[PDB]
RNA sequence: UCGAAGGUGGGAUCGGCGAUUGGGACGAAGUCGUAACAAGGUAGCCGUACCGGAAGGUGCGGCUGGAUCACCUCC
RNA sequence: AUCAGCUUGUUGGUGGGGUGAUGGCCUACCAAGGCGACGACGGGUAGCCGGCCUGAGAGGGUGACCGGCCACACUGGGACUGAGAUACGGCCCAGACUCCUACGGGAGGCAGCAGUGGGGAAUAUUGCACAAUGGGCGCAAGCCUGAUGCAGCGACGCCGCGUGAGGGAUGACGGCCUUCGGGUUGUAAACCUCUUUCAGCACAGACGAAGCGCAAGUGACGGUAUGUGCAGAAGAAGGACCGGCCAACUACGUGCCAGCAGCCGCGGUAAUACGUAGGGUCCGAGCGUUGUCCGGAAUUACUGGGCGUAAAGAGCUCGUAGGUGGUUUGUCGCGUUGUUCGUGAAAACUCACAGCUUAACUGUGGGCGUGCGGGCGAUACGGGCAGACUAGAGUACUGCAGGGGAGACUGGAAUUCCUGGUGUAGCGGUGGAAUGCGCAGAUAUCAGGAGGAACACCGGUGGCGAAGGCGGGUCUCUGGGCAGUAACUGACGCUGAGGAGCGAAAGCGUGGGGAGCGAACAGGAUUAGAUACCCUGGUAGUCCACGCCGUAAACGGUGGGUACUAGGUGUGGGUUUCCUUCCUUGGGAUCCGUGCCGUAGCUAACGCAUUAAGUACCCCGCCUGGGGAGUACGGCCGCAAGG
RNA sequence: ACUAUAACCAUCCUAAGGUAGCGAAAUUCCUUGUCGGGUAAGUUCCGACCUGCACGAAUGGCGUAACGACUUCUCAACUGUC
RNA sequence: CGGCAAAAUGCCCCCGUAACUUCGGGAGAAGGGGGACCCACAUGGCGUGUAAGCCUUUACGGCCCAAGCGUGAGUGGGUGGC
């Protein structure tokens, strides 16, 4: 298999992380 | 473990076939003997004897050849299996090859094959198909 | 997967996808044009397609396509629009229907009239 | 087409009460006794 | 006595709007950089942690879905 | 189940009450039950069926007409009368709405037939008759019947018919194309005959009524259908399409425009794809468009699919419910199977026949109604019951190999630092350097000391473990495996939804420890820029104890069990016959592992191939185009990260 | 690529140029900042924006269940507070 | 300036209680129902305990226990007042 796939995927799992990582506080206030 | 040995007859017969083996043997019991007798009396395999073996009795099939190296049977197909169990009436009996193969039935009156069974109006399992 | 998995869980067909929503299981609806202006297709394509934003009777707010050569469609006008997909415009699904309420025939149509609302040639 | 095997409750009906748990016990249909009883105990075919 | 409707009360549950705010898709030609594909010029990817305008970098463990190993003298 | 708990007249008993009738239907007392992962309790949607449409069938969608059952009658309660009540055109109350009122109070209920307004893309006449059939009352005549029988309107559907037929040419005119020759429209037309279907006019005129009536008559449809005459081809054709799928091509106009398009895709001055004209094709009182369902779609695969790399094997085990199960004897007749009886309304469907001028349509008679209930027959298989056996499984005994696991103690090399000699001016680092260290005596060399971590050679495609994983030594405790004997039990097996446990590294908590390495962080260098690669330092962390986490390219990207299907050759563990020195991998045989090459077979191919991805059987997990997204919302778990 | 800002670049200075988080705040002068909510009417109050005159990480930063004869705002009830 | 001060709630027994949470709380959350007297069940139940009775290692003994004294809670009916 290509690793394109795994490429497309690690990319949104990254985006993903960084985007929980920015908001940890506003998220543990508002929950 | 084992679950089915009709199947389990039927793939020794099928591999041994493939192989070109003249001879088979596997452990017996009366429904495969039984099997035995309907494959032998519809020409499919050449012969068929049950010796002893070291705890039981064994089945031991002479399988059937042409002259040029053709085998006597083209398939072995177990219809109704552990689980899902196949059950016909003598009406909606199967046909195999367009009726130029046979399907064992076990009906009340024993085993018959299918046009056996069509004649003598019963139904019962169909444990398989040869052709 | 075996039968006893089958008895158990079953086969699950797959989900149909609703077309064209705002209609509402009519082949035709009648709207107000909310506005009537014109746009360009996808890239490999190019031209001035003329398109309609109306107001369906289901309460639904749709772009609609106008075929034909020329129009006469402004503000406040009713319509009768209908399904119908085009490939260029990215998300319109609906197309209104000459020859019906306040939308005219084309003109000087002589072929395909009936498509156009275009009467017979006297 | 497999067979398959269900379970179902049904509350049954004895006057002496002769009948213990696990037992093989016989059952025969009648008028409604109460709500959700409609069967009678004939007999007890093998205890257990 | 029961009893529809009505009144009082505290909760369930389904939707709409919401100043502000997060990401997603698409958009010839804008800006910044070169991350991947040939050993892509630091092999790549998986989990995890930290850090960084951004792609990304680095540590620990793992995988091959990673390329090259010329000449090589005795027999 | 992104709804796991629900129930207190609720579950049962007794005595009463109540009812046409049994019954927590109601009631007093008593007991504490009852239901639920085979999905209770919630949420959403829905009148059910004969049937209808689609399909080869299985199946899928549906419940229009006609036919059966249920429910309701402005909304919500209630009883009364009665043989019978959701009492549509009954009653009582409350409510909303509409109307009358002398303000005290009253009236109303189209989801009956027409009709109106509104909503909508969209669905009809405020018609005729009780002549026929059905119903109510009456002895009866008779009366009532918007049930019903008819008519009106709408190509809304199915079916049928017509718009003419024969003859008619070097094939007229016109059109269009042209190679300027001519070709096509085209036997088409014009003309010559013939026939009039259907419409139009005239005349006659029904059946439906073995009916009703003891009156003399009685048909709403209807003076209709129909029949006979009259005249004349006379009054009667449009729609879509023509690049390929997919029958049917040329010209002119326009030029990335205007536009087309179901998909592929067509528009860039010479388009068979746009527009228009000739021609053509397919249908035809229709032809197209849109909406919806089935088919094609084997694209949810029972018939009839898959999971090494395309989407798809849980990280691995144990085990609950469940599913499934070796050889054999007897019995039951639950499944299975045969036959018979009852039922499966009619209509519909199919076969045959009959009647409408045919057809649609209608009637008659079979079949169908795939099922269920009762009796009778069979016992191969499945199952139950009662036994038996040892080939599976397990125990026993004798040996065997191993980094399997836990604890305790302990060894040596090397790195680092500290102390003391000798000893000087560099050491260190790189592709090349600089930060840095040293001249306060560094690096080097020797002796001594402290401390932590990892265990060179053995050591490999070799061993063990379910997987993660596991090698300095010794001791203690402990798990599994294999071989042989076969002494013992006698099917005790397999798989396993959920569930429980284990689970690399990183990370988290508390307490220790910290030599080396080292995220972060500092400088140096490279660079256009270096939040990097390289250099010098370097904190968490790495280590120990006790707990959390629960993820990995947790991979053989290959779930577990079992049987069968050519061989050749390494290597690990163990038994045994024969060369025999019996030293020897002597060689063979056999059991259990672990690699390589290779048949048959399988696969899209690569490849797999007795350790299967081959041939089959049992059980589990998972997949259903790509993104959005393993994300949001809800929930559970966690200290948090997060899962 | 309209305009706006500036992810980005250059340059001077320093021991280093403020990170996470929060911000009209017990810090914000201008100021009753602006928008939203609450009221018939809200310089106070709550939510947010960031232009932080002059927040900011043990003179700790940001939260936090429970607690308070603490400060602030709103509602019901109750009343001679009116 | 500000509900300051007053008013209001207030007990016992039942029923029933939200967000959030450090799982302890929040909580007396909130919100609601009954409460007098007489009679009957009722010479009832409960406590105590004498005589009687039973038992024993017999005594400053144990058990039980009519009578007597004390005493709730409930159920049903009735009575009176704002």
């Amino acid at each position: 298999g290509s690793v394109i796939k795994k490429r497309r995927k690690r990319m949104s799992k990254k985006k993903h992380r960084k985007l929980l990582r920015r908001t940890r506080v506003q998220r543990r206030k508002l929950g | 473990t084992m679950t089915d040995p009709i199947a389990d007859f039927l793939t020794r017969l099928r591999n041994a076939n493939s192989a070109y083996h003249d001879e088979v043997t596997l452990p017996h019991s009366k429904l495969k003997a039984n099997i035995a007798e309907i494959l032998k009396r519809e020409g499919y395999i050449s012969d068929y004897r049950t010796e002893d073996a070291r705890v039981g009795k064994s089945l031991v099939v002479q399988l059937k050849y042409g002259p040029s190296r053709e085998r006597s049977i083209a398939g072995l197909r177990r219809v109704s299996k552990p689980g899902l169990r196949v059950y016909a009436k003598s009406t909606n009996l199967p046909r195999v090859l367009g009726g130029l193969g046979v399907a064992i039935i076990s009906t009340s009156s024993g085993l018959l094959t299918d046009r056996q069974a069509a004649r003598q109006g019963v139904g019962g399992e169909v444990l398989a198909y040869v052709w | 997967p075996t039968i006893q998995q089958l008895v158990r869980k079953g086969r699950r067909d797959k989900i149909a996808k609703v077309k064209t929503a705002a209609l509402k299981g009519s082949p035709q609806r009648r709207g107000v044009c909310t506005r009537v202006y014109t746009t360009t297709p996808k890239k490999p394509n190019s031209a001035l397609r003329k398109v309609a934003r109306v107001k369906l009777t289901s309460q639904v707010e749709v772009t609609a396509y106008i075929p034909g050569e020329g129009h006469n469609l402004q503000e406040h006008s009713m319509v009768l629009v209908r399904g119908g997909r085009v490939k260029d415009l990215p998300g319109v699904r609906y197309k209104i229907i000459r020859g019906s309420l306040d939308t005219q025939g084309v003109k000087n149509r002589k072929q395909a009239r009936s498509r156009y609302g275009a009467k017979k040639e006297k | 087409g497999k067979i398959i095997r269900t379970t179902k409750k049904v509350k049954a009906h004895d006057e002496n009460g002769e009948a213990g748990i696990g037992d093989r016990v016989s059952l025969m249909e009648t008028r409604p006794l109460s709500a959700t009883k409609r069967w009678r105990l004939v007999e007890i075919l093998e205890k257990a």
